[PDB]
């Protein structure tokens, strides 16, 4: 009953067996902007299948000596589907997020993921490493796309602050003997109720693993790593012409 | 539901019980490509081995939804997921998982529950269909399918290394059929003596 | 006309948030309970799982054998107001006689809290905040000594003249708010609004300002949401001579009617920059201290 | 739930086709009512706008002096029943004894009314149309004699095998219908459904059936809808010999319980091939006759 | 009352002063389809601003020995905007359309033209001239784009049929004396519920000139000819990757 | 494994809508589908053979 879960939204649908009960960021739900918050005047579009539906971006795997990564969302859809084809034309955006992650092994494997969540997850360089020499990071770092990218400094999750406070965020882990996924439900998370899709990049999802991966010889390798996400509540508007970047 | 032949590339007597399941193996991960096959019953293809595809020889035009279900053959201390896809009329045959992921699509988990139902909705312009072949008859196809990898196929020391899969099509309960014609496979050659 | 079926049952349209949650009273702690033994199966509260990314719900009552205890303890220091409502520094302003920095009696001050590490890891706790606030304004030579000079403050909105010189005409503050006040007397003391054009001060911006192909010297504006910067603080000796004294012009922030959102992790490494949570990479101390068993103390 | 206003006062979802108009009956022409002479102003009636692409609405009436006429003239000839109805020549099938179309006693015609252009004309005002249908079949040798010989028809829808011969196992017809007839009978006559997937035979497709790079080779299926290739229709002389005697077929095509939707206008060039609207340019006929002077018949 | 008129649906909006008042095609409104006449199962998407808006396509030119043009509907916005970005995506259309036509010109200026919409508007080749070469129209006359493209024989409308008889269609003229731009409004005019965007093409707009534009010398010689016009009531279904054609 | 086919459908699968199905089940019927003349044999009365 808590373990079989299945997720049906838009035209798609996803199934599980070994899952785990499923998460609500900050304790509630999305939902579409009041007409006392909203302070444009436009009439917004609501399209609520082409856009609302699951989207994969890319498949990873986890090694021995894996580190972690992150994607920011919700530059991952930027270049995917009618949502990715609304939100070049218009400038302003609202939406959540519904996000499934994918890690099968067999009962002889062993480790532990920790799937966060962090809003407005800045990132921060080593100041050269001396300290003095100011930096600052491309834009291949902050905007790295749905490719994903590696961290370098994990401890400190490249900002100066630990993972072991992560848990205050909504996490979920994948311990490979319990489950084998982790479903993370996300409302609109900002200070404004309309903001840029482009520009803005609002919260960040992390992939640590905690404890390491291990097997032994004879048995599969390959562990992949897939990430799954849809939508919710999605609306547009300020239309005008195609802005890639 | 009746068995499907995915696995139509055999021909001589010996191995034609091969046509009934396609395997899967273990892999890198990268999201590749498994097997591919079209939703059309009455046209030549996979389709024939079913009694529906039979039936849909003395009817010329149908409608409804079907459905195909696959179930797993493998060991029980296997693991894997699946990503199943339907890839409307008009849009060519997905190169990537990337792509065909963009459609009606299912996802699916070994584990006790060994099979995964897969639906074909009725996305038409035309309430009916008449059958499909090459020419311009293919103003009247359905669709493709195309099975890909989510994660692996990973299994732990002892186990066989590949498994197998069977699948079973069937339709739903807002099939139907008119027009009523006779078949193309008249099984006679001279006098049935 | 919505005639369809599909449109009167949409959930679209839907302002509500539904949250499965509702907050509660709590003036004290929570007054323990008796229990006594219990020797039954599937009654289990020990056994968790923590894979949900929930935390435990165990107790004293459920795990060992406990006593009444009416706990009078009270939660209310523990508040926002009770944790910020208390000053600290902020800024620091010099009106030196001939040096390098401001030597010519005047000095711009660009406000932003984010230059002393006290109160920069407090507020970094929370994302988005909701504040007044009560600034302090103590003048003092470097020895500490009280001098009898007077002294001029103007608050310098944005899009506003910055002055240039001691003798400018943006001093006459018809519109602009200003403080005179002497060093024989006590410090300055006024009040302030939330002055944002959004609804709360983020101190985490993950984005860039502007549009454009975003090339590597304009990656100097990573982390700069102009609707925090809420403008200038400018200072001056009152006269068309230059003063016999120097200064030194400390500025304290005290918070109230605080409202917050988003916990999230705590600063473990030294602060660096402003605007910018870079961190020294070949010295990277850990959060905490070290020994050398984890067998042993 | 659908809290936001404008959800509630949305269009969508509006299954209903706002008509201006409405029909009305008329089983007889309009009745010419008396007329008096008027000398005002305002009033004029003779003087129209065209642009607005609407007809005139002057009469009889209002431009001279009426009487009185009761009008019982009926229009009951001109709907389409009474004009359609009407049977018409659309197809023939020689089987002649020794030649070069289909010397080895079968033939087998594509099913298609757009040959002859007595009654292709009469269709192509209109573009949908849903229609039964009531064929007709006549067999004569070429000198018009009647002989005793024995016929075999087979309709044979899309997807099914098409005979090859006349020793074939396809005329068994356990499936397919079938209509044996003799010459010495009278003409052979069914009756037809509307047999198509889509709700209209539309005489005009302004488009490709399928999708691709569209390269020159393949502009031969423009103007091609397989929601009317309706089939085949096979003929065959009975036996396991050649017959004795030539045949010519004719089918004839009678339509009833007709609807018809979006009158356009009428072809006025020769015809040259089917699913094809095309004409011949260097011979271009006026659509009608000339004289020699507008001031003169 | 009759010659004012204004036309806001969308973003946009359109004003005229000397026009004549407003067809309806066929005689009735556009709509969206019925739960009965319908066949296909799944949810539509209907965006309701993004795509019924006024689209402006492009600005020929009419001289005194000018013949004609026509566009094909709906062609002309394949690639433009949300709408062509949705009409890629998915595989089933529905809408309709309103159609404005603007051409100028002043007190001493002559000229009349006829703005007709026909249903499933084949086109024919010439057969060689001879009549026995059979050839086929190729795909830049069929589906010329927005750039439109020009007769050469519209005495038959190059297909056989007069264009005396082309006021039975929705019809009207811009005789620059009266009026100085066309509004029409059409439904969707098929024999199926949905229908393909790409290959099938309903209907297209035809612009002949009767009576030939003339003036005297001094005057101003370039009158141009802008067709302007707006979806209505679009929904969209069948959802997968992009296909320009 | 039971034997039994499925029963998943377009409702619980995806997002459907309301679709007033009018499609007739009466030519899948046995006399319509039997009743229908075919060859069941064939007799020779030749001269000489
Ligand atoms: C007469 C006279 N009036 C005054 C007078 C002077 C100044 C006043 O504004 C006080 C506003 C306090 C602003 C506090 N915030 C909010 C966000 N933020 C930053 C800064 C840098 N980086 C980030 N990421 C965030 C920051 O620093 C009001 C009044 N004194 O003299
Ligand atoms: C026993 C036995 N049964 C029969 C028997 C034989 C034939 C029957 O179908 C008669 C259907 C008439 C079809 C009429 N249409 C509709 C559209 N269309 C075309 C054609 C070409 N181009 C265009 N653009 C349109 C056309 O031609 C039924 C019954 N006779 O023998």
């Amino acid at each position: 009953s808590d373990r079989v879960a299945q997720l049906t939204i838009g035209n798609s649908t996803i199934t599980t067996q070994e899952a785990a009960n499923i998460i609500v960021g900050y304790g509630e739900w999305p939902s579409y902007c009041s007409d006392s918050d909203a302070t444009a005047v436009d009439k917004p579009t609501r399209p609520d299948v082409s856009v609302n539906r699951f989207y994969t971006l890319d498949t990873k795997l986890w090694e021995k000596s894996s580190k972690g990564w992150y994607w920011k969302f919700p530059d991952v859809l930027t270049e995917t589907g009618v949502f990715g084809q609304n939100a070049q034309f218009h400038y302003l955006y609202r939406s959540g997020f519904c996000i499934h992650v994918q890690c099968n092994a067999s009962k002889f494997h062993q480790g532990a993921l920790l799937v966060a969540v962090l809003p407005e997850y800045v990132i921060g360089t080593v100041a050269g490493g001396t300290g003095t020499e100011d930096t600052h990071p491309p834009y291949k770092q902050t905007q790295p796309g749905a490719d994903g990218f590696e961290l370098q400094h994990p401890y400190v999750l490249d900002a100066g602050i630990p993972i072991s406070q992560l848990t205050v965020c909504p996490h979920q882990w994948i311990n490979l003997r319990t489950n084998n996924c982790a479903t993370i439900i996300v409302p609109y998370i900002n200070a404004l109720p309309f903001d840029s899709a482009l520009n803005h990049c609002n919260f960040g999802l992390l992939v640590v693993p905690i404890s390491p991966l291990d097997y032994d010889q004879g048995a599969t390798p390959v562990i992949p790593i897939t990430i799954t996400l849809a939508p919710m509540c999605s609306e547009f508007a300020g239309l005008r012409q195609a802005v890639t970047q | 539901e009746t068995i499907l032949e995915v696995n139509n590339v055999p021909t001589n007597a010996t191995s034609l019980m091969e046509r009934l399941r396609f395997p899967v193996s273990a892999q890198a991960g990268k999201g590749e490509l498994c097997a591919v096959f079209r939703a059309d019953p009455g046209r030549n293809g996979p389709w024939q081995s079913t009694l529906l595809g039979q039936l849909c020889g003395y009817y010329t035009q149908w409608s409804g939804s079907l459905e195909v279900t696959f179930m797993f053959t493998g060991s029980f201390m296997a693991t894997g997921k699946m990503l199943i896809a339907y890839t409307p009329p008009g849009g060519p045959l997905p190169k990537d998982r990337a792509t065909a992921m963009l459609g009606t699509h299912v996802i699916w988990d070994f584990g006790l529950q060994s099979s995964v139902t897969l639906v074909i909705p009725w996305i038409s312009n035309t309430h009916y269909r008449a059958h499909a072949r090459d020419g311009v008859f293919d103003y009247y196809t359905t669709g493709l399918v195309s099975i890909w990898y989510q994660t692996n196929y990973v299994v732990p020391i002892g186990a066989p290394n590949t498994a197998y899969i069977i699948a079973l099509a069937a339709a739903q309960k807002n099939f139907t059929m008119k027009l009523c014609k006779d078949a193309s496979d008249i099984l006679q050659t001279g006098t049935i003596q | 006309g919505d005639r369809v079926a599909d449109v009167i049952e949409s959930s679209i349209g839907d302002s509500v948030s539904r949250a499965l949650t509702h907050a509660l009273p709590a003036p004290t702690g929570q007054n323990t309970q008796v229990s006594s033994h219990r020797l039954d199966t599937g009654k289990v509260p020990a056994l968790q799982a923590a894979e949900i990314g929930a935390s435990s719900n165990a107790s004293d009552e459920s795990m060992i054998e406990t006593r009444c205890v009416l706990n009078s303890h009270s939660t209310a220091e523990t508040t926002l107001d009770s944790f910020f409502s208390r000053a600290g520094l902020v800024g620091e302003i010099d009106l030196p006689l001939k040096g390098t920095t401001n030597p010519n009696g005047y000095a711009n001050w660009d406000i932003d809290i984010t230059g002393y590490a006290q109160m920069r890891r407090k507020v970094e706790l929370f994302t988005y905040m909701r504040f007044d606030a009560e600034f302090t304004f103590v003048a003092c030579t470097p020895t500490g000594e009280v001098v009898p000079q007077l002294l001029q403050y103007m608050f310098v909105p944005p899009g506003a003249p910055k002055p240039d010189s001691r003798e400018s005409l943006a001093w006459q503050t018809a519109t602009n708010p200003s403080v005179f006040v002497k060093l024989s007397d006590p410090p300055a003391q006024v009040s302030v609004p939330f002055m944002s054009p959004a609804s709360a001060y983020q101190w985490f911006y993950d984005g860039y300002p502007t549009f454009g192909e975003h090339k590597q010297e304009k990656d100097l504006e990573y982390g700069a949401m102009p609707n925090n910067m809420m403008g200038t603080f400018s200072v001056r000796t009152v006269g068309t001579s230059k003063s016999k004294y120097p200064l030194v012009v400390r500025i304290y922030m005290r918070m109230k009617h605080v409202r917050a959102w988003i916990p999230r992790p705590m600063r473990n490494q030294n602060y660096l920059f402003k605007a910018n949570p870079n961190y020294a990479g070949n010295s990277i101390k850990p959060t905490g201290a070290s020994r050398t068993a984890i067998t042993t103390l």
